[PDB]
RNA sequence: GCCGGCUAAGAUCAAGUGUAGUAUCUGUUCUUAUCAGUUUAAUAUCUGAU
């Protein structure tokens, strides 16, 4: 009662990002036209996963959170605000649509 | 064998008015509660604390060590309505 | 009455979401200046012709099923 | 614990609260940095209903603020934020 | 008039004691050093309960005081207790500790609290990130602009 | 987690404890099977026959 998924495929004009889950929605078309926007970003990995993206890979090995070396390199008065404030580092991380995968940090 | 990250505090300098109310709020304020089997130690006098007053010492102990070495560092010679009270790690008493 | 006119819901039909769209994108036409004087420049009419033309246009646009 | 409100048309009326829920918006439920005052509705300041707290619902003792982090969100300008609901209706303890 | 004054802050007393912490405060306004830091410490540590009491007049009082506490005493002192005390008063007053953490970050430079807390987050502990965190909100939350 | 697998990857029934709320623990079964309908993004589930 639906396009298959090559006439819902082969219909559009961009299904190198088709998705063969998106086929069977209310409104086929509309998704396909929907996913060819310019520079958006689509839904995570973890639509269909039932691993909740944490139970899976569990037994995270690793420290927790590094200290940055922009504020560690009266507590501190010509060095304190000479080192975080002035001696800081950018953090260079995604820039626009790196949605977070199940693991995202491994590979 | 183990020498630091001790969880016995021993306050001393107590006046025998004292009661175990006013030494568990005083330990509630670098601690939380150490009521393992029913609650937590107290002082201990003469008769098991039922004829003497106390022999002026008291117990008290923590869940963590950093919060029983911020209390010994910080309640050091607390006031209490009686007097001064110091606080130690061991002591050399109990 | 205003509980949550202007979007759907988990299945609103394309079209339903169109409609809705057209009806508050001429509001934003109507109302603001920049967009109701830019308007009135291409199409080489007065304030009065263009604001009249989109609260007709207002019925039913984008292709209605009537 | 969801927490409904009246959110009728914000008449004239302005806002209050009890001894304890002063500093908290009604909305927000926050005591950091009050920006704008509350209102209320016709039915909400009306015979046994005048000078009542938007949270407590009681006594007031000083005038329903939002807070900074939900006016600037435009919380402020939905309906009557009296906090009432299916429990908290008129006819309650 | 310190010591004097001390007890009297304990007391129950809505009046009195909105009265005293404000005296407390002004105690150091302008010159505010006349004191022991262990004084200080413990007048903080008592205050620190009083930061969400039923009368919003009392919870003003002692956000002004305790800006200037910290300000005559020590950021990396009042840091260090204020650490310190996360893990002692169990999470029915607790939350009032992290407020005072961010009281630090309105009484001091944000460098005063951020290297300090973040070494706190080295730890593996559930419930001390955890607090971390619960802490930064309220620090993100009333830092302001 | 260890060097594709060793059934700690999921769903579900009965009972206990407890909260304002979320919950926590013990004991099962798991269709090893097919078709039709419901339904699910797809599974699953349920509804009937064999
Ligand atoms: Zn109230
Ligand atoms: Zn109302």
């Amino acid at each position: 009662n639906r396009f298959t998924v090559a006439e819902l495929k082969q219909l559009v004009a961009r299904p190198d990002v088709v998705e063969m889950h998106d086929v069977t929605a209310q409104d086929p078309k509309l998704l396909v036209h929907l996913k060819a926007t310019r520079n958006s970003v689509p839904v995570p990995r973890h639509w269909c996963f039932k691993r909740k993206y944490l139970q899976g890979k569990r037994g995270i090995e690793k420290p927790p959170f590094e200290l940055p070396d922009f504020i560690k390199r009266d507590i501190d008065y010509q060095k304190l605000h000479d080192a975080f404030f002035k001696w800081q580092t950018k953090p260079k991380l995604t820039i626009h649509g790196d949605l977070y995968y199940e693991g995202k940090e491994f590979e | 064998v183990e020498e630091d990250r001790n969880t016995n505090v021993y306050v001393s300098g107590l006046p025998p008015d004292i009661t175990v109310d006013e030494f568990i709020q005083l330990m509630s304020k670098f601690g939380i509660i150490m009521r393992d089997p029913q609650t937590e130690e107290f002082k201990v006098k003469l008769y098991k604390d039922n004829q003497g007053n106390l022999k002026g010492d008291g117990l008290c102990c923590y869940l963590k060590r950093e919060s029983v070495e911020l209390a010994l560092k910080l309640l050091d010679e607390d006031e209490i309505r009686g007097y001064k009270l110091h606080v130690e790690v061991a002591k050399f008493q109990l | 009455q205003s509980k949550y006119i202007g979007t759907g819901h988990a299945d609103t039909t394309k079209w339903e979401w169109l409609v809705n769209q057209h009806r508050d994108s001429y509001c934003s036409y109507m109302g603001h200046f920049d967009l109701l004087n830019y308007f009135a420049i291409a199409e080489n009419e007065s304030k009065a012709r263009v604001r009249f033309n989109l609260m007709e246009k207002m019925l039913q646009p984008c292709g209605p099923p009537a | 614990p969801d927490l409904i409100f009246c959110r009728k048309q914000a008449g004239v009326a302005i806002g209050r609260l009890c001894e304890k829920c002063d500093g908290k918006c009604v909305i927000c439920d926050s005591y950091v940095r009050p920006c704008t005052l509350v209102r209320i509705c016709d039915e909400c300041n009306y015979g046994s209903y005048q000078g009542r707290c938007v949270i407590c619902g009681g006594p007031g003792v000083s005038d329903a603020y939002y807070c900074k982090e939900c006016t600037i969100q435009e919380k402020d300008r939905d309906g009557c934020p009296k906090i009432v609901n299916l429990g908290s209706s008129k006819t309650d303890l | 008039l310190l010591p004097r004054l001390t007890p009297i802050l304990k007391n129950r007393h809505e009046k009195v004691q909105e009265n005293c912490i404000d005296l407390v405060g002004r105690i150091a306004d302008r010159g505010a050093e006349y004191v022991s830091a262990r004084e200080w410490m413990r007048i903080c540590f008592e205050l620190l309960e009083l930061l969400k009491a039923h009368k919003k007049a009392i919870r003003r009082a002692t956000v002004n005081t305790f800006g200037y506490i910290a300000k005559a005493i020590g950021p990396h002192d009042v840091l260090a207790t204020l650490l310190n005390n996360l893990k002692v008063q169990e999470r029915q007053n607790r939350v009032c500790t992290t407020v005072a953490i961010a009281i630090v970050a309105e009484t001091c430079s944000p460098f005063t609290v951020l290297p300090a807390l973040m070494n706190e987050y080295r730890v593996p502990e559930l419930n001390v990130q955890n607090g971390v965190l619960k802490s930064l909100s309220f620090l993100f939350e009333y830092i302001g602009e």
